[PDB]
RNA sequence: AGCUAAAUAUUGGCGAGAGACCGAUAGCGAACAAGUAGAGUGAUCGAAAGAUGAAAAGAACUUUGAAAAGAGAGUUAAAUAGUACGUGAAAUUGCUGAAAGGGAAGCAUUGGAAAUCAGUCUUACCUGGGUGAGAUCAGUAGUGCGAGACUAUGCAC
RNA sequence: UUUCAAUGGCCCGUCUUGAAACACGGACCAAGGAGUCUAGCAUCUAUGCGAGUGUUUGGGUGAUGAAAACCCAUCCGCGAAAUGAAAGUGAAUGCAGGUGGGAACGCCCUUGUGGCGUGCACCAUCGACCGACCCGGAAUGGAAGGGUUUGAGU
RNA sequence: GAGAAGCUCAGACGAGUAGGCAGGCGUGGAGGUUUGUGACGAAGCCUUGGGCGUGAGCCUGGGUCGAACAGCCUCUAGUG
RNA sequence: AAACUUUCAGCAACGGAUCUCUUGGCUCUCGCAUCGAUGAAGAACGCAGCGAAAUGCGAUACGUAAUGUGAAUUG
């Protein structure tokens, strides 16, 4: 029972929860399979860039909005501006986003 | 039958540190033979530190020994700090006088702004060269209270301690007994 | 060292791996030195022994003793040797196995497979 | 040196890596313990063994 | 420069290739490193940490060869650190002269005259013919 | 025995740093080669370094 | 490790430390922490007093990023700024004053803890107390709120 | 070296290890709630304790004054060069019969004694 | 109303590489003809059991016996390895030897008796005595200036 | 070592106030046989760094041989601020205060358990400062003035 | 010098269940080290022989046997 | 005095511990995606010179064709 100095307990282990333990003992393999697919597809698409070109957006909330960070893609008035035609822009590795918009 | 009740039988106090760091053993082995045949209180005090853990040695910052060493009657003007301990550095003071610090650890920031302030920094070995008996010196010490377990110790009713709480908020121990709209108040 | 991924060192895979190899395997398993003449004649090392092979004994008890082999005994890892026997209680004589590995070859049964393999193996004829 | 860097020179290889220092300047404590600012302030040296 | 003689006694004390410690009648401690003339484990003795240090070793046939180490310029060059002077043929009211002539006359380690004289005196002992008794 | 004992330790990477310097400073100083077993008695000199 | 654990102390000791009258029985006082109300009360009134009931409103929903506001003290403002621009402006006379951005250094209010050196700044922030804004004033500087 | 005294000669017999043998004679310290061993009643066995132990110059000392110090090698040996009159030398048991005499050449030279000789 | 790769899962299956794991009462129930033998109407339940030797060289032949076997022999490095087979503990048993014994035995202390074990001494080192032969020793000469140690050419015979 | 004699010696384990018990378990021997590992928490210790700290979510040398070592960016956790149910507000009169004891050091005596001056740590104590609460109090804001109080604060 | 973890001088003291702490003994496996032991006999086992320790235990003679095994500093646990 | 009983030792039994071994287990990781009305998984009965359990196979029955190897199988 409860004597000991320090924080009542909480330990949420009422269920059979050895039967759901995840271990990581495959987390080097995990590392090294994803960077061999990463040379895999560097290879097949080279000489396209591995990664395609982002957006700059501003995060959302007061807490992050002061940062920069990548978006998703380009919005359509981006590339209208930019003179990129929407079905051109994705076979010259241009991600469209038709959800954001330039406010 | 001899009738001898014995309490303070077996001293309480440690004769040698815990640590294994063998440089710390070189330095008690010079300050095992200085407080042997000197007859200075300041070398027992450096021998009795440094067996001390490190919660006993709590640390002390620039700010602190600056202040203490200059209080309006101090003459504590050129005298060599000395504490058994980690000096850290305390930012908050933007600009650094002219100190003379020994100590057993330098945080690299204050060991750096103690240096181009002018000032020296010396190892226990380098101050016992120097005042082998600990003359014109001030020997200081860190907050012992200071770490958060004085918070919590003596807990209890009207003690004012902390409460040992996994988060704090409303429903984390801010009601039945800690208020009087709920029973009582602790 | 190894250093193929395709490689075992595990001692149990290769023993396993030896004493359950197939009889085909076998053969490749138990081969001999050549002769110092033969090696330079034939720029081969080495051969899987055969029946009607010509050995001399290089190790063991029969160490020196030569003869034909009369049988290679896949199953047991053994060469007979002709006139290589022991006593039996009997008075029967009991042929007396020998390791590949412990014998020399001195003259090869030829053949058209052999001279095939002499070849393949980047020997001469 | 452009692995460890040195006490006061960061690590070129490793970024932000200061050389640890050392808690005794000079290790040679016996050659303090016999030095002349030492031996010149201590007391009589006392017996090292006593007769019963 | 220098890594502390005290620092290195620290290190091996408990931990070297020379050392033959046993927990027998209470833990004893051997010492067997070339330039250690006592061998007992102890900082003074150790030739691993004094930049002064003698041994004596047995010398095939006869005689034992003197130990010594150089100058402290090359504590760093094993090489030149290790001086080996055969003492053979001498007598030995010859041989022990002559060590204690090298070690102490030159006030190399004085300390170590007596034991360096026994324990050639010993090496001469085992060298002697074998009176076997039939 | 279950698998999801702790099997991997995590030390402090400037303790790691902190070690690996002691280590290399201890590869300077012939006495503890000679007292880790290496035959070192004939070596021309400590850190031992050869041409590229 | 096992090796210098108490367990192997307790070898040859029958009761293994937990007695032979009370014993090391399966729960004796019920498990986890219930009972905190009746057989537990003495602990939980001493060591853990406020633990049973209620107090205050609930907050369905609550989003903690509009409530983001981290506080830095008169004290610290100088040491967010690189050691060029304390070397360039503390101390000196120019005609440009130093620009602390303290939200670019994680904050969202100014607090007025501690003292400030007699040098004009021009402290952005998104607030700020009452008395860190009369402390920078004094200082010569100016407080600029920002969003 | 002089004078070895012993406190005691007996070994310290496990209680009731002459009755049962599935209980082994090495020493165990009782702890039964009703023991008579533990309580030292009279009559009963004693139990081993620290006044037992024998004159710390004498200890572990053999009959004659040495400490019976085991070797393996002729090296083992060696290191009994300076310590001819405080150590005897034990040949192990797992020493060849070659090494053996090898080992008990060398102790004679060195004036070392070997306590199992033969 | 609808489709969609990747990053994710994988105590089944198949293939592969490992391990500070277990080592035949352990490790899967199963290292072996094991989900086998065996039980139960049935659903189901479910074991025990590894090791001669390098090689069978697995004991010819003679003899006693109805035989099983024994005894001689033989093979082997070894039969103190004979398949009832590596090592071969304890409980338990036979024989031989020793000893003790009036309704338990065992243990402790102390000695007797009998049995049994260790001293290897006076070795080393030093001096004296007897004879013996021998490249002969202290101070020196010379070969890093002052003082000290060492080896080395000779003299000192 | 065995045995004899003299003297002593009840059957161990267990629950129990109390076991030699006419209390229970135990015929014998071998091998097996019971405080572990994990998510936390608390004190204490060691080590690193220190107003910071934490490389192993990830990414790289990498292909050779790579479950290791080694390197590297942005976040984030905990800490650097509290208080209040909350809206909110948010820490220097002063040498970051005074008083008492006090480590260490210095100076005077004159051989005492001395006097004098600074005073670290820690404890007790009188204040100041921040939040809550209770006041008067000259549409919105609560500035100066207060309080026996209150907070896991400064 | 006297493993400064050392050396040296002195005085007082010694019941213990439940319980607490310390220092040790022994076992499997891991890193390091020991020109470590071993078919000229490792390990194991038997013993009417010897030695050491207050004790946990350890070393050794003789017998048996046949292929591996140990000391020291550390790591570790399905460790008595 | 024996027999008898008891203890110890040698030898012989009984039994199968111990030690050493290990084509087995366990655990981790890496890789892969393929059952069936074109009759699967599973079941039964058969097939070899001498073969009952296992492997294999199906009246073409420890197999036929085809490909590779190249002298065995083995009691
Ligand atoms: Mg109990
Ligand atoms: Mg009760
Ligand atoms: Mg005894
Ligand atoms: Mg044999
Ligand atoms: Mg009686
Ligand atoms: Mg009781
Ligand atoms: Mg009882
Ligand atoms: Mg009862
Ligand atoms: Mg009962
Ligand atoms: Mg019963
Ligand atoms: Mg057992
Ligand atoms: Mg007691
Ligand atoms: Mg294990
Ligand atoms: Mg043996
Ligand atoms: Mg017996
Ligand atoms: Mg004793
Ligand atoms: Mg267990």
């Amino acid at each position: 029972a409860i004597h000991v100095k320090g924080q009542l307990p909480n330990a949420h282990f009422h269920k059979d929860w050895q039967r759901y333990v995840k271990t990581w003992f495959n987390q080097p393999g995990r590392k090294l399979r994803r960077r061999q697919a990463r040379q895999t597809k560097a290879a097949k698409i080279a000489p396209r860039p591995v990664e395609a070109i982002r957006p700059a957006v501003k995060p959302p909330t007061i807490r992050y909005n002061m940062k920069v960070r990548a978006g998703r893609g380009f919005t359509l008035e981006e590339l209208k501006a930019a003179g990129v035609s929407r079905r051109v822009a994705s076979t010259i590795g241009i991600p469209v986003d038709h959800r954001r918009r330039n406010r | 039958g001899i009738d001898i009740e014995r309490h303070h039988v077996r001293k309480s106090q440690r004769s040698k540190p815990a640590s294994e760091n063998v440089y710390l053993k070189l330095l008690v082995k010079l300050y095992r033979f200085l407080a042997r045949r000197t007859d200075s209180r300041f070398n027992k005090a450096i021998l009795k530190r440094l067996f001390q853990s490190k919660t006993n040695r709590p640390p002390i910052s620039i700010s602190k020994i600056a202040a203490l060493t200059s209080r309006k009657s101090a003459s504590l003007e050129g005298k060599t700090t000395v504490i058994v301990g980690t000096v850290t550095d305390d930012e908050r003071l933007l600009t650094v006088p002219k100190l003379s610090v020994a100590a057993l650890r330098f945080t690299k920031s204050a060991r750096a702004r103690i240096l181009k302030a002018g000032g020296e920094v010396l190892t226990l070995d380098q101050l016992a060269l120097r005042a082998p008996t600990g003359s014109n010196t001030v020997l200081l010490r860190g907050k012992k209270h200071a770490r958060e377990a004085y918070r919590h110790f003596g807990f209890g009713p009207h003690k004012h301690k902390a409460p040992y709480v996994r988060s704090e908020g409303r429903k984390f121990e801010r009601a039945r007994g800690r208020r009087k709209s709920r029973a009582f108040k602790v | 060292m190894k250093f193929s991924r395709d490689v075992t060192s595990s001692r149990r895979k290769q023993r396993k791996a030896h004493f359950g190899a197939p009889s085909s395997v076998r053969r490749v398993l138990m081969s001999a030195p050549l002769s110092k003449e033969l090696r330079e004649q034939y720029k081969i090392r080495s051969l899987p022994v055969r029946r009607d092979d010509q050995i001399t004994v290089i190790r063991g008890s029969n160490k020196g003793r030569e003869g034909k082999i009369t049988s290679v005994y896949r199953k047991k890892f053994l060469l007979l040797i002709e006139r290589v026997t022991r006593e039996k209680a009997n008075g029967a004589s009991a042929p007396v196995g020998i390791d590949a590995s412990k014998v020399v070859i001195t003259k090869l049964h030829l053949d058209k497979d052999r001279k095939d393999l002499i070849v393949r193996k980047g020997g001469k004829v | 040196d452009s692995v460890f860097g040195s006490t006061t020179e960061a690590a070129q290889l490793k970024k932000n890596y200061f050389l640890p220092e050392n808690i005794i300047s000079n290790a040679d404590v016996t050659r303090l313990i016999n030095s002349d600012e030492i031996q010149s302030i201590v007391k009589a040296a006392g017996p090292s063994r006593v007769k019963r | 420069m220098s890594v502390s003689n005290d620092l290195i006694w620290q290190v091996i004390r408990d931990n070297n290739r020379f050392l033959v410690k046993r927990p027998e009648f209470g833990g004893i401690q051997f010492n067997r490193e070339p330039v250690n003339v006592s061998g007992k484990n102890a900082q003074r003795f150790s030739g691993l940490c004094n930049d002064k240090a003698v041994g004596v070793q047995a010398n095939s046939p006869r005689g034992v060869v003197l130990i010594t180490k150089t100058n402290p310029k090359n504590a760093q060059k094993p090489a030149k650190l290790f001086r080996k002077d055969v003492i053979a043929n001498a007598s030995s009211r010859k041989t022990y002269k002559s060590i204690a002539g090298r070690i102490g006359r030159t006030g190399y380690r004085d300390d170590l005259v007596k034991v360096s004289v026994a324990r050639a005196s010993a090496i001469l002992s085992s060298q002697r013919p074998k009176k076997t008794v039939a | 025995t279950k698998t999801w004992r702790k099997w991997h330790v995590k030390v402090n990477q400037n303790e790691k740093r902190y070690a690996i310097s002691s280590a290399v400073a201890a590869s300077g100083v012939p006495s503890l080669l000679l007292a880790r077993g290496h035959r070192i008695e004939e070596i021309p000199e400590v850190p031992l370094v050869v041409d590229d | 490790p096992t090796h210098t654990s108490k367990t192997r102390k307790l070898r040859g000791h029958v009761s293994a430390g937990h007695g032979r009258i009370g014993k090391h029985r399966k729960h004796p006082g019920g498990r986890g922490k219930a009972g905190g109300l009746q057989h537990l009360r003495s602990h939980f009134d001493k060591y853990h007093p406020g633990y049973f009931g209620k107090v205050g409103m609930r907050r369905f929903h609550l989003m903690k990023n509009p409530l983001w506001r981290p506080t830095v003290n008169l004290d610290r403002l100088w040491t967010l700024v690189p050691n060029e621009t304390r070397e360039k402006y503390l101390g000196k006379n120019t005609e440009v004053a130093p620009v602390i951005n303290v939200l670019q250094s994680g904050y969202g209010k100014v607090l007025g803890k501690g003292r400030l050196p007699d040098t004009p700044v021009i402290i952005q922030t998104r607030y700020v107390s009452r008395r860190a804004e009369e402390k920078i004033k004094q200082a010569g500087g100016v407080v600029e709120l920002i969003a | 070296a002089v004078n070895i005294i012993k406190k005691r000669t007996k070994p310290f017999k496990r209680h009731q290890s002459d009755r049962f043998k599935r209980v082994g004679e090495s020493w165990r310290k009782p702890r039964g709630i009703d023991s008579c061993v533990r309580r030292r009643f009279r009559g009963t066995i004693s139990m081993p304790k620290i006044g037992y132990g024998n004159n710390k110059k004498t200890r572990y000392c053999m009959p004659n004054g040495l400490k019976a110090f085991l070797v393996r090698n002729v090296s083992d040996v060696e290191l009994l060069l300076m310590h001819n009159k405080t150590y005897a030398a034990e040949i192990a048991g797992n020493v060849s019969a070659r090494k053996r005499v090898e080992i008990v050449e060398k102790a004679r030279a060195l004036g070392v004694k070997v306590t199992n000789a033969g």
